[PDB]
């Protein structure tokens, strides 16, 4: 079977005078019953 | 073995490992995306946690206890992802969430793009709440990519 395992990665911390970045996009998407988003087109 | 922070989920057969996803662990609690266990126990050290609550439609699972992660973004504020990408230390990214508009309302999302096993990783308020987790998403027309800042429900 396969080894499905955790190991820590980091303190979670918010840092201060961040790199912001990305843009904020409006978008109409459906949600299915699998948990899947979709652009409404 | 349920130490709070930041974690990496792993797999391994007879070789090396692969990151497949990261969680949350919160209060004795571990927190991912369905996606990245499909539900199977998890192993921590000697440990195992057992999956406890999820949902196929959310994409979440919690680990030994039911979800604890109860912050919401306030739809206004910059946020930070938490990215834990595979190979590659934690760091934080800000952001102006954009909206996916849905039938049953407004959910934020961040146009942020990291390697699948990236999956999981916590989207953070100023307080360094956790108000949601990275991961499932959509692909819009130039191949770029939106993740749903995804909550559970605490009850
Ligand atoms: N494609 C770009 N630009 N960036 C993505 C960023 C991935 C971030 C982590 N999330 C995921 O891996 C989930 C998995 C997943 C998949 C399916 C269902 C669920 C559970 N409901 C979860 N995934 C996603 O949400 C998206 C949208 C899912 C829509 C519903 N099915 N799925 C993809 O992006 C697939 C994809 C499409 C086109 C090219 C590539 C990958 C190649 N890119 C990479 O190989 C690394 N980058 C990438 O894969």
């Amino acid at each position: 079977s396969v080894d499905m395992y955790i190991e820590r990665a980091g303190d979670i911390t918010w840092e201060k005078d961040a790199e912001v970045t990305g843009n904020s996009p409006r978008l109409d998407v459906a949600l299915d019953e699998s948990g899947d988003f979709s652009l409404v087109e | 073995e349920t130490t709070d922070g930041v974690y990496r989920v792993m797999t391994r057969r007879l070789l090396g490992s692969t990151q497949v996803g990261v969680g949350v662990m919160q209060e004795g609690v571990f927190h991912t995306m369905w996606h990245v266990t499909k539900g199977a126990a998890l192993r921590s050290g000697e440990g195992r946690l057992d999956p406890y609550w999820g949902d196929v439609k959310q994409d979440l699972v919690s680990y030994c206890g039911p979800w604890k992660l109860d912050a919401a973004w306030d739809g206004l504020s910059e946020v930070q992802l938490l990215a834990v990408p595979p190979g590659e230390r934690a760091k934080n990214i800000q952001t102006l969430p954009g909206i996916f508009k849905t039938k049953d309302g407004d959910i934020g999302a961040v146009a942020l793009d990291y390697p699948a096993g990236t999956s999981g990783s916590p989207i953070l308020d100023k307080c360094g709440r956790v108000i949601g987790l990275y991961g499932n998403g959509v692909v819009i027309k130039n191949g770029s990519y939106v993740s749903a800042i995804t909550q559970g429900k605490r009850e």
